[PDB]
RNA sequence: GACCCACUCGGCACCUUACGAGAAAUCAAAGUCUUUGGGUUCUGGGGGGAGUAUGGUCGCAAGGCUGAAACUUAAAGGAAUUGACGGAAGGUUGGUGGAGUGAUUUGUCUGAUAACGCCCUUUGUACACA
RNA sequence: GCGGUAAUUCCAGCUCCAAUAGCGUAUAUUAAAGUUGUUGCAGUUAAAAAGCUCGUAGUUGAACUUUGGGCCCGGUUGGCC
């Protein structure tokens, strides 16, 4: 059975990608198909914001966030990342929530 | 639908449609059959008459059963202007 | 044929104008309905008012021609709508629905609420897609009253009419039944405005 | 490339008829189209057409009025002789008692039965029912 | 004894029916008015016969062991120009068959039966080539001359006889071994007789008037205390 | 256009692709190769008279669990060794 | 497969089953007689319970 | 220069229907095919044996291209369905009626409403004495 | 697919069925086989669309180049004559 139309994420009138590297695994697999994911937590958690920003010098100053793309293998995606294995209506539904 | 000598055979002679002229049919059940009443002056409804017009199932599935009862009306004569046959 | 009587007055338009019916569809003009009238700025587009009138007056003289006014039955799911059917239950035959349909109706017996009906109106066919389809099993036209956005699937003589509530539908509703009491009643002709108000209809606060 | 012109226009008069049209537009027709829609309009398989002029084509806006079932085109024209017609109608016709194998001959662009009493025969064309 | 008959006419055909308002199922055929109950086309006209045609079993695998149930085929006819075929699956055999026939009874349609080529007395072919198609299995009907027989497997045959065709070549593709599509597949192809022009078909006749308006308050939907 | 070509005239493409695909079919390949005469143990005829070599024992498959009593059996024309069986209740100790 | 088998048990069960003789009967009348008797036994009145019929009724 | 509105041609694909098609899954084309003809190149005919042997031809080589038989077997597969299983994820049954060509499913459900009167769900499955 | 000790499939016997002075068994072949397919197959996933393009033969290839109108002569169909 054909299981999707879309077969792999994002590819149409191409043919080819140039791949990249699985961030957890090191695994091998096209940009397109990379179930990606912007990761923008904070230098400090919520946990430990509060002291911090208590005893650091200057008032407020900025307190920055690392910002950076998390790139997935579809093994590594399902095993630790939220994504899941739906159903065949579901399978259909695009929207992030 | 006759034999040889005259006495017309073919049980049940099938509905034309109205907008189509395809045969509506024994089984189908989508097909339509719009009955409108007879006005005249002094007003009111007159019943026992009717303007008849038999839909096919095709035309209603389809969705445009409404521009051809709009038509199917007016040559008719019961709508000034309404649908124009240029587009 | 088409009498001088049966024509649109200028109070009734300028009821119709006031109830904002001629205000069509935000979005898009479904291509199976040309009831367009100029595509007016800030995405509205206005509808042929005389054709609305005469539609209600086709849909009216059909009714009109139903034997039995009590298997006629009127639907719908929006509240105003509901209230609006109930009204025309109320003044003329024809027994209506409100709130859910409750599917299987029109279909085979069993059921508490079966009924046949010769003929059925609805007040959208997109929410009340499942009345729709029922209604296509058993030899039942439908007329809906329909907007520009809305389907007309398995309808018959559509109404082209603002369906989003407040004072739209009731106006509609409340012209179709002055319509067919006019037909098949002791009513005269244009001079008589009719002892019951359209504010009767309308919606159901709060 | 546009290899049958005749074989477009029947295809475009079936496809407007099985989604229940009244007309339709074909291009970029030709005489024996012309022939074709006059074979099919003497027994009444559909309505007045016109032929509209541009320099280059003309166009067909052919009226149709419902009685037409399937009409279609035998390509290639094969050659066909005497008492092949018969078989033909056996082929591709639903019954003996009506429907029009239409072929062109020497004499004309014709229905079946015509060339049957004139007693001629010649390269096959489509058929109508 | 405490026993009574009961017909019960719900719908707006039964009183129809019971009162004798409507004679032949001609009307019926014209205005296509759903009929519910089978006690309609059963009184109506008495001399609408029967038939059966096949019997198997249909297994269901569950958690506790294996449900089996049996699925009946029945189709049923009259030889002058009515069938009806019911598809029907239930536990007990006597059960499945009863309500495959209530089923067959249900859902009747007339055949367009007309001759081979000449015009005599009494139609005995098919007026058209017909086709109906359920699955692989397309089943087409050739029109044959006087005398000819039903040309046809033996079960396509049977549902033919059914009818009252009497002379008829036939044909089929795919895998027909199937009962389930091919009868299915027969009995599209026999309704189809109707949905098809010849050119007697084009004289335009008026639209005649539903009957259910005629007699609308006379017999119908009465409300009634007790 | 349904892939072969309708031409008027182009037979040659129709009958050449028509022997060329006939080989496929059992009946088509067993004729014009000549597999019956050059191969197999008798010459494409019905019934071939033999002498014997010896009585078998032969182990029969699953599950039809029996011994089958055959005979090994070289042939008079081209002399080649064949197995057949021995029909019928009891009868292999008709032969020897 | 395997050519060595126990080939002593050939004509196992055609010998030791238990050889009674054919028991002789009034004449089977035959060609069109045969005909007329199979037409009488099937077309006057016996048959089984049901629609059905068993032509070879078992003693039961 | 950019954007918005309406129209426009050329594609990239997409979303909804099912008019039709398909055994199905599904398809704006796999539609316009037993009512079986728009033109035209290429490939297949039960599965193993075998993409093997033999022959030629191509290449420095590895291999490619073309490409069998004898013999052997009553299957092989494809789709979907009910369970069963998972070292996968999360937290009872008919009547009538629809959805399907059926298997059947829906009802007997997200926490309202195509229904009306260890257990579970979804997915994977070459198992189905599981 | 039957046969592991109750065999509606084996061995016999009773009774029955088919064809009936004729039946069975082989191998070849025709039909069914629309499983060769021109009429009339299939090629998304079941076998199958050749990596893609060029290109010679071969196959196929827009429309358009006199219809209409009459005048008579005049055979063939069926009914009053």
């Amino acid at each position: 059975p054909k299981k999707r139309a879309s077969n792999g994420r994002n590819k149409k009138g191409r043919g080819h990608v140039k791949p990249v590297r699985c961030v957890n695994c090191s695994k091998s697999i096209p940009k397109d198909k990379a179930i990606k994911r912007m990761a923008i937590r904070n230098i400090v958690e919520a946990a430990a914001v509060r002291d911090l920003s208590e005893a650091s010098v200057y008032p407020e100053y900025a307190l920055p966030k690392t910002y950076n793309k998390l790139h997935y293998c579809v093994s590594c995606a399902i095993h630790a990342r939220i994504v899941r294995v739906r159903s065949r209506e579901d399978r259909k539904n695009r929207a992030p929530p | 639908m006759e034999n040889d000598k005259g006495q017309l055979v073919e049980l049940y002679v099938p509905r034309k449609c109205s907008a189509t002229n395809r045969i509506i049919k024994a089984d189908d059940h989508a097909s339509v059959q719009i009955n409108v009443a007879k006005v005249d002056e002094e007003g009111r409804a007159i019943p026992g008459e009717y303007v008849t017009y038999a839909l096919s199932g095709y035309v209603r599935s389809r969705g445009e059963s409404d521009d051809s009862l709009n038509r199917l009306a007016q040559n008719d004569g019961l709508l000034k202007n309404v649908w124009s046959y240029s587009r | 044929s088409l009498p001088a009587t049966f024509d649109l007055t200028p109070e009734d338009a300028q009821l119709l104008l006031a109830a904002n019916t001629h205000l069509g569809a935000r979005n898009v003009q479904v291509h199976q309905e040309p009831y367009v009238f100029n595509a007016r700025p800030d995405g509205v587009h206005v509808i042929n008012v005389g054709k609305t009138w005469e539609k209600l007056v086709l849909a009216a003289r059909i009714i009109a021609a139903i034997p039995n006014p009590e298997d006629v039955v009127a639907i719908s799911s929006r509240t105003f709508g509901q209230r609006a059917v109930l009204k025309f239950a109320a003044h003329t035959g024809a027994t209506p629905i409100a709130g859910r349909f409750t599917p299987g109706s029109f279909t085979n017996y069993i059921t508490r609420s079966f009924k046949e009906p010769r003929l059925v109106i609805v007040t959208d066919p997109r929410s009340d897609a499942q009345a729709i389809k029922e209604a296509s099993y058993v030899n039942i036209p439908v007329i809906a009253l329909t907007d520009l956005d809305s389907p007309s699937e398995f309808v018959d003589v559509a109404i082209p009419c603002n369906n989003r509530g407040k004072h739209s539908i009731g106006l509609i509703w409340y012209l179709l039944a002055r319509e067919v009491l006019r037909l098949r009643g002791a009513l005269v002709d244009r001079t008589q405005p009719w002892s019951i108000m359209p504010d009767l209809y309308f919606y159901r606060d709060p | 490339t546009r290899s049958s012109v005749l074989a477009d226009a029947l295809n475009a008069i079936n496809n407007a008829e099985k989604t229940g049209k009244r007309q339709v537009l074909i291009r970029p027709s030709s005489k024996v189209i012309i022939k074709f829609l006059q074979v099919m309009q003497k027994h009444g398989y559909i309505g007045e057409f016109e032929y509209i002029d541009d320099h280059r084509s003309g166009k067909i806006v052919v009226q149709l009025n419902g009685r037409l079932n399937k009409c279609g085109v035998i390509s290639p024209r094969f050659n066909v002789k005497i008492g092949d017609i018969e078989k033909w109608t056996a082929n591709l016709l639903p019954a003996r008692q009506f429907g029009y194998v239409i072929l062109t001959t020497s004499a004309g662009i014709m229905d079946h039965e015509e060339a049957r009493r004139k007693h001629v025969s010649g390269k096959i064309l489509g058929f109508v029912y | 004894n405490t026993e009574e008959k009961g017909w019960v006419p719900v719908t707006k055909l039964g009183r129809l029916v019971k009162a004798g308002k409507i004679t032949t199922i001609e009307e019926i055929f014209l205005h296509s008015l759903p009929v519910k109950e089978f006690q309609i086309i059963d009184t109506l006209l008495p001399g609408l016969q029967d038939e059966v045609m096949n019997i198997k079993p249909v297994q269901k695998q569950t958690r506790a062991g294996q449900r089996t149930r049996f699925k009946a085929v029945v189709v049923v006819g009259d030889s002058n120009g009515h069938v009806g075929l019911g598809i029907k699956t239930a536990k007990e055999v006597a059960g499945a068959i009863r309500a495959g026939i209530i089923i067959a009874k249900l859902s009747v349609i007339p055949i367009r039966r007309g001759y081979w080529g000449t015009n005599l007395g009494q139609p005995h072919s098919l007026a058209t080539k017909t086709t109906g198609k359920c699955g692989s299995v397309t089943v087409r009907l050739i029109p044959a001359p006087r005398g000819s027989g039903i040309v046809a497997s033996p079960a396509v045959k049977k549902l033919l006889q059914l009818a009252g065709v009497e002379d008829v070549y036939t044909q089929s593709n795919g895998k027909t071994r199937t009962l389930e599509n091919t009868l299915k597949a027969a009995f599209v192809a026999i309704g189809n007789t109707y949905g098809f022009l010849t050119p007697n078909l084009w004289a335009e006749q008026p639209l005649p008037v539903s009957p259910l308006d005629i007699y609308s308050d006379e017999a119908s939907a009465q409300k009634k205390r007790f | 256009g349904k892939g072969k070509p309708r031409g008027l005239n182009s037979a040659r493409k129709l009958r050449v692709h028509r022997r060329n695909n006939r080989w496929a079919e059992n009946n088509y390949k067993k004729r014009l190769l000549g597999t019956a005469f050059k191969s197999s143990p008798f010459g494409g005829s019905s019934h071939a008279k033999g002498i014997v070599l010896e009585k078998l024992g032969i182990e029969s498959k699953q599950p039809n669990s029996a011994i089958r009593k055959c005979v090994r059996v070289q042939l008079i024309k081209n002399g080649k060794k064949v197995t057949a069986f021995v029909p019928n209740d009891g009868c292999l100790n008709f032969v020897d | 497969a395997k050519v060595h088998g126990s080939l002593a048990r050939a004509g196992k069960v055609k010998s030791q089953t238990p050889k009674v003789e054919k028991t002789e009967k009034p004449k089977k009348p035959k060609g069109r007689a045969y005909k007329r008797l199979l037409y009488t036994r099937r077309f006057v009145n016996v048959t089984l319970v049901n629609g059905k019929r068993r032509m070879n009724p078992g003693p039961s």
